[PDB]
RNA sequence: CGACGUCGCUUUUUGAUCCUUCGAUGUCGGCUCUUCCUAACCUAGCGCCGCAGAAGACGCUAAGGGUUGGAUUGUUCACCCACUGACAGGGAACGUGAGCUGGGUUUAGACCGUCGUGAGACAGGUUGGUUUUACCCUACUUAGCUGGAAAUUGCGAGAA
RNA sequence: UGCAAGGCCGGAAAGAAAAGAAUUAGAGGCACCAAGUGGGCCUUCUUCGGUAAGCGGAGCAGGCGAUGCGGAAUGAACCGCUUAGGGAUAUGUGGCGUCAAAACUUAUGGGCUCAUUCUCGAUACGUGAAAAGGGUGUUGGUGGAUAGACAGUCCGAAUCCACCGGCCCCGAAAAUGGAUGACGCUUAAGCCCAAUUAGUGAUUGCCCAUUAUUCCUUUGGUAAGGGCGGAAACAAAGGAGAAAGUGUAGCCCUUCCGAUGUA
RNA sequence: GGCCAGAACCAGCCCUACUGCAUUAUCCUGUCGGGGAUCAAAAUCCGGCGGGCAACGAAGUGCAAGAAUGGGUCUUGGUGAAAUGAGCGGAGUAUUUGAGCUGCGCACGGCGGCCGCACGCACUGGUUUCUUCUCCGUGAUGCUCCAUGUUGGCGA
């Protein structure tokens, strides 16, 4: 075993990182942000002083190792959403039956989906806001702003899976919800 | 064995060694067997007339009886739960003299000659010391014993 | 705790003959739970090398050598074991300890846990004390570290086994049945 | 999809054996009824294809549910006709005879062929040929009476 | 006068030396009269026929049969031990999380392992369940290499290839609900090594036998011995016995050894 | 009291505490050199040379023989109806075990007659500097068995 294991991370200025008990908190100008990491046994370090973020795993084999930077890939996205935000944009391709998007409120209505009479519905969670882009700026675009990562990439997977061929070759019949673009929202 | 004649199973026991073969030799025609002499009776193959059967080959036993051209042997045999003296009757080509009691002979003629020496007042042979006792050692050389990666690296075949 | 192996110099030789008068006398170091593994040991030795059996054979001296004062070192054990899927296997491998008998000790454990030998199928070829510089697995080489420091975490501390109890309150250090 | 090879698995075949039963464990098939297995025929979800669609091939999780009417044959099997989403394969003393039935096998009558001098024989064909008993104990189905926390006592004292 | 054979008379006899130079719960022989039995089975190792079989057939030797007791949860045969009626103390095999006695879950011992519907493993005999093949799960080893290297778009430290192990996993489908014996166990209560209160100051942790040692009692010996010529004295208001004996409540006492068992 | 308990002591037996003798060298320790790492160092490591006892409870190394002159016996008998006693009597301040130191010859080791002898054997050698119990003692005129304390409770 290793005995000392270490993975350090540097903090703009604006953000606040504290942890406390394997539970991390994260400020910054567009909201807070939680994780519950106390599932991970790991020794959860923050300087504010030097603005630096670390994380230690001590006396740990290949299979703890591999946790340290999966907590500093979380801490990274947390601050990043914090600051930046994130936005998914997903696109409709259709070949034949355009697929039709209603977005009210927090509801998102796929109707048409390959000719089909059913409806598939969405309800998106209040930590993300669900948007329809204008159709003369980009035709069929839906965008999911968030500062949860995971929350908005879910969202949008879960769109996506909503949307999916049965029962047809899967190399034709390229119908479907796919999200395009990955970026922030500042 | 499949049937149970008088010779058989002997392919190997009655057969001559290699490059052995032959008739007995003269040294064997003239040697002197008498009654109460001990004599090993190892049949000759190449010469099956008084021949003894295979149970007695490798047996020593004592001569009972002197004939113009036999021997009478007495053999141990166990029978159940005793002992049989038996009395075989073989050519003499299938006896040897037994040198079954030639170290206590041995051990009597020097016996006698110690006696004879110690009345004589002549000085006794020194008495052998035992192997067993401790001692100081003295190394001419000495080496180390180990086991090399040599060793591993050659009893590796091919 | 202290090891279960003794570090043993067995001095031997074929007992002395008309045909050889004077045998070469052999020097082997074993270690062994006792002297009388040792001998054995010795004499297998002697058999598998210079075909000498113990019944005709001498032992001079059956000592033990005795550890040196206890220094944190890294121990090079040669070592090599037989198994049948893979005949004799040699490795190579660095411990930290303070002894080498620990070093031994500690290499039979190893070679038992990760490798399903046991004694008398194993036989070290070579132990000895190597500089910092000269250890090249990083398992071992971390604890050169000047500054090396760590914590105890997850430890299981039990009481001393008078003050031991069954039943003890919640947040409280009273024993109910003890 | 797999030739030459090679490693398994399963007792839904048949053999091999002879452990149990010969003061007897009723010994074909069907009928009826329940349940179990999964090596999945249909039904639920899917992956993959030489996957355009339709129809299908292969594979996974899954045995919850379903898996038929008939002609011939004692039949198990077989085959054909017809419906169906489908007409999957098996076990339970080769489930099940004090549950039935008795067409078959396998007594005594009789006929034929072949065999035998003959009496008779033939795992060859044919026809006719007693299916006994529960009121006991359990099990199961319902149907009643009735004490009991120290599971009958201790007074032995614990409240979701 | 040599040889062979029966004797007779003498001699010498470590009574068998020293060199590792035997040991013995070593009375050797000889009969007579009879019983059951003459179906055998299992096992280590060797072995033949058979694809194999809890199949058939042999060799050496141990068992069961005829035999319990203590262990392997359970089993004629495996392990330990084999047995008069009882204590005490120690063990054997096997165990010490509870069932269940023992680590009230021992150590101030080291490693390894995560196993989702027959549910990972803990199954000596017992094959009384698993293989060929495979795994970028993890932990070891053996060779080779490349080192501002590999990857990434340059830029700061180790990276790559082949092969072989340990444990785990896939391979791995059957019929009543079910079996490491059950529950559970994962800082194991699993696996492989070690130990006995722990680098402190020496070499016996603990529990369990119809076994060992020891004590008491019984019984029988191929039993071994002592005493038995009443020593002397002694009323009531120290006592009694003392048999020359196979066997009885055994003359009496002491002392050793053995005690299971179908036909 | 031929019942139930407690304690005391005696003999036997069963457990425990109390430890000496050998050994250590691949060891201990200074110094010089190398090497290592540092921020500089020391260390880990390797050689040479000089001294040695790692001696605190030195070692977890080989053998131990240390007179319980502390527990248990509801695991045995007893209360002196024979006490055999290093233990109970009597009498003496000694006996002689070992450990130290040491004489002669031999033995052993080294060099090949000397030099060493760790202290081996014979003189059952010397010295008592430390350590120690040393001698005597009771037949059965008992063939055998059984019959003998203390303190309470319960029994009038
Ligand atoms: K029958
Ligand atoms: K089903
Ligand atoms: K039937
Ligand atoms: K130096
Ligand atoms: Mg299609
Ligand atoms: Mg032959
Ligand atoms: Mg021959
Ligand atoms: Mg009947
Ligand atoms: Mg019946
Ligand atoms: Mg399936
Ligand atoms: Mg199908
Ligand atoms: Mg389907
Ligand atoms: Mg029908
Ligand atoms: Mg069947
Ligand atoms: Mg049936
Ligand atoms: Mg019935
Ligand atoms: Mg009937
Ligand atoms: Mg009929
Ligand atoms: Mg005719
Ligand atoms: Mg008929
Ligand atoms: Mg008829
Ligand atoms: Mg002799
Ligand atoms: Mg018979
Ligand atoms: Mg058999
Ligand atoms: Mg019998
Ligand atoms: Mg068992
Ligand atoms: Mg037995
Ligand atoms: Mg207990
Ligand atoms: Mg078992
Ligand atoms: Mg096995
Ligand atoms: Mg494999
Ligand atoms: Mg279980
Ligand atoms: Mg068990
Ligand atoms: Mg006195």
């Amino acid at each position: 075993v290793k005995v000392k294991s270490l993975c350090t991370l540097q903090i703009p200025e604006g953000v606040t990182v504290d942890v406390k008990g394997r539970k991390v908190t994260v400020t910054g100008k567009r909201g807070t942000l939680t994780k519950d990491l106390t599932h991970l046994q790991l020794d959860l370090r923050v300087d504010k002083k030097n603005r630096t973020f670390t994380v230690i795993r001590w006396f740990g084999s290949k299979i703890p190792i591999a946790c340290l930077n999966t907590t500093k890939a979380h801490v990274q996205n947390m601050i990043t959403g914090v600051t930046k935000g994130y936005r998914f944009k997903v696109r409709c391709a259709y070949a034949h039956f355009p697929i039709n998007v209603s977005v009210d409120g927090q509801n998102i209505e796929v109707r048409n989906f390959l000719g089909e009479k059913r409806v598939r519905r969405q309800l998106v969670p209040n930590t993300v806001k669900v948007s329809q882009t204008d159709p003369s700026k980009v035709k069929d675009e839906i965008v999911f702003d968030g500062n949860d990562l995971e929350q908005v990439s879910r969202e949008a997977a879960v769109l996506h899976q909503m949307c999916l061929v049965k029962k047809k070759d899967i190399r034709k019949f390229l119908d479907g919800i796919y999200v395009q673009t990955k970026t922030n929202i500042e | 064995v499949h049937s149970y004649g008088y010779k058989s199973g002997t392919r190997h026991l009655f057969a001559k060694k290699f490059r052995k073969h032959g008739v007995p030799s003269v040294s064997t025609i003239l040697t002197n067997i008498k009654v109460g002499d001990y004599v090993d009776v190892v049949a000759d193959s190449a010469v099956r007339e008084g021949m003894p059967h295979k149970y007695y080959h490798g047996r020593t036993g004592i001569v009972w009886n002197v004939t113009p051209r036999g021997v009478g042997v007495i053999i141990n045999k166990p029978v159940r739960t005793r002992t049989l003296r038996k009395r075989i009757c073989v050519r003499f080509e299938h006896v040897r003299k037994s040198r079954c009691q030639e170290a206590f002979k041995a051990k009597e003629h020097q016996f006698q000659a110690y006696l004879a020496a110690k009345k004589a007042g002549k000085a006794l042979p020194p008495l052998q010391k035992s192997s067993r006792l401790g001692g100081i050692v003295r190394p001419k050389n000495v080496e180390v014993l180990a086991r090399r990666v040599a060793d591993y690296e050659a009893m590796v075949p091919y | 705790v202290k090891p279960h192996l003794r570090h043993y110099q067995v001095v031997g030789r074929e007992s002395p003959s008309e045909k050889n008068p004077e045998p070469t006398v052999y020097k082997f170091e074993v270690f062994a739970p006792n002297f009388v593994v040792a001998k054995s040991r010795f004499w297998r030795m002697m058999r598998v090398k210079n075909k000498v059996k113990a019944t005709h054979g001498d032992v001079l001296s059956c000592k033990v050598v005795k550890d040196a004062k206890l220094v944190a070192r890294n121990y090079l054990v040669d070592i090599a074991y037989y198994s049948q899927r893979c005949g004799y296997t040699r490795m190579v491998k660095e411990f930290r300890d303070v002894s080498k008998t620990g070093a031994v000790s500690q290499a039979y454990h190893d070679l038992a846990s990760r490798h399903r030998a046991r004694y008398h199928n194993i036989e070290v070829l070579n132990v000895k004390s190597i500089p910092d510089h000269e250890v090249k697995h990083l398992s071992i080489a971390q604890y050169h570290a000047p500054n090396l420091s760590f914590p105890l975490l997850q430890r299981r501390t039990k009481a001393t086994r008078k003050d031991r109890a069954i039943f003890v309150k919640k947040n409280t250090k009273r024993a109910v049945v003890a």
